[PDB]
């Protein structure tokens, strides 16, 4: 009941 | 049930740390550690978003990664 | 320079969307888009995270991605 998933906040680097 | 359990923001405890998160339902939803607690649970982010912004902020925060 | 002024948060505008993200000097910082203005700006996260947490939730939202 409390699995939770592998994840990320996918970013870009301006520079 | 009339009676069921409380549950999340309905405990009326301070939330501590996003342990984890995951959209199974359709709704996001996060695995919320209370102060306190032992006893995590599964809250829905967009409540999370309005009642610990910084909370949920943190949890992404801690999970960044550049992939250019 | 010092006549660089106003610049991000202090043009006094309502931020729309955070669209880019850069952390070249060592603090992390947003591009934010303006409503009704064309121009975006580098804000510092921090600074964000205070005055429109929602804005950089959203941002995080839209880029969160589940791996495999």
């Amino acid at each position: 009941p409390h699995r939770y998933r592998p994840g990320t906040v996918a970013l870009r680097e301006i520079r | 049930g009339a009676a069921d359990k409380p549950r999340g923001f309905a405990r009326g405890l301070d939330p501590e740390r996003i342990i984890g998160a995951t959209d199974s339902s359709g709704e996001l939803m996060f695995l919320m550690k209370w102060k306190d607690s032992d006893e995590a649970d599964l809250v829905l982010a967009k409540e999370a978003n309005m009642k610990c912004p910084q909370i949920v902020i943190a949890f992404y925060e801690e999970r960044l990664t550049w992939h250019s």
